[PDB]
């Protein structure tokens, strides 16, 4: 396998590259590790905004190098007030099978990547996911994001342990964004999002009314 | 170590399944399949009730137009032959690009979660009447995609 150390990868508009790590995980067979990066909509783009080379490059086991994701000049053309989406994708692809008559099988791991113009550059401290907004509705809740960054919600429950386990679709909002998830009604809702870093944090709400924020 | 859920085991990390068929014997009449292969995907640093929350499970390939939801094979028989992959459900055909129904056939062993897919070779149904499928090999490939949230 070829390991992506994290579940996401933030890229920061401030710097012109940044490099991303990956390697062989398996300890017999070479791989053939495809890297590329998709758009919002999953397309493949190897045109741009942004770049990962190489777009190629042979792996022997248990071996590690890099990727490095890099912008090209049109990248300008991205809003610079909020994030933009991307996808990072890591295909190993193995010796082809000398054996007839055979499935094969490659591993592909996708992942989020978040462009961060420089201009809403996050201190390493920072929680804007504090900012989201909750508004009872019939049948669940309206989950607004305020903020400039997509944020992924994992889980919607009365106690930091019902946000945890309770039985929820994952969901992600774009910036300045809002959508409604189906829902129990939660005296206190607490919800759980994936941060920059894979943390899985769990946030407490406090209602005023139908409309609740964080305490 | 704990750290990057539910990545592929490695193990689990060379997967292939052979098909041992003959022609005539197997796609000139019903039901024109092979047995069931079954290959199965160990995912570390996985649980159960977070599987759906952390990561989907979608096989990406070359669909064959003459049977939706299976993968398209190579050589002298494409066209003719198709690849069905089976859910961890066991019966579920997962047709390519869409992702792994949650629940159902999952295996929680230990720190980590299995997955018992199956794949079989299929007749197309023309392919099938017309009896044109010939002695000779195929191949087929499959992209097993982990998509984190």
């Amino acid at each position: 396998a070829v390991s992506l150390d994290r579940t996401r990868a933030v890229f920061d508009g401030s710097e012109k590259s940044m490099t991303l790590d990956i390697s062989n995980d398996n300890k017999q067979l070479p791989y053939l590790a495809q890297a590329w990066i998709e758009n919002e909509n999953q397309e493949k783009i190897i045109t741009g905004p942004v770049i990962a080379t190489p777009p190629v490059q042979r792996l022997e086991p248990g071996a590690k190098s890099m990727v490095r994701l890099s912008t090209t000049p049109d990248i300008s053309k991205l809003p610079q007030d909020r994030e933009s989406l991307f996808y990072f994708n890591l295909r190993e692809i193995p010796p082809r099978s000398e054996k007839a008559n055979v499935l094969q099988i490659a591993l592909q791991t996708k992942i989020k990547l978040f462009y961060r113009p420089a201009a809403i550059k996050t201190r390493p401290n920072e929680v804007w996911q504090d900012q989201l907004i909750l508004n009872k509705v019939s049948g669940g809740y309206r989950i607004e994001n305020p903020t400039p960054y997509y944020v992924t919600v994992i889980g919607l429950g009365g106690s930091e342990k019902q946000a945890e386990e309770g039985e929820f679709e994952t969901v992600m909002l774009s910036p300045r964004s809002e959508q409604t998830v189906k829902s129990a009604n939660y005296n206190t809702p607490y919800l759980s999002y994936i941060n920059d870093y894979g943390g899985r944090p769990v946030l407490s709400f406090i209602c005023n009314g139908s409309r609740c924020s964080v305490k | 170590l704990l750290d990057r859920p539910c990545h592929v085991s490695g193990d689990s990390l060379n997967k292939h399944v052979v098909f041992k068929t003959r022609a005539s014997r197997d796609f000139w009449y019903p039901p024109g399949r092979s047995p069931t292969e079954s290959f199965v995907i160990r995912l570390e640093n996985c649980h159960a009730t977070a599987v759906g929350k952390i990561v989907t499970l979608t096989f990406k390939g070359t669909e064959e137009a003459a049977l939706p939801g299976h993968l398209k094979v190579t050589g002298v028989n494409a066209g003719r032959l198709g690849i069905a992959l089976l859910d961890t459900d066991g019966s579920s055909l997962l047709k390519p690009g869409t992702s792994h129904n949650k629940g159902q056939g999952e295996k929680v062993t230990g720190n980590s979660l299995e997955l018992p897919f199956g794949a079989y070779v299929v007749a197309t149904p023309e392919a099938l009447r017309t009896k044109s499928v010939v002695p000779g090999d195929y191949e087929a490939t499959a992209t097993f995609e982990l998509t984190y949230r």
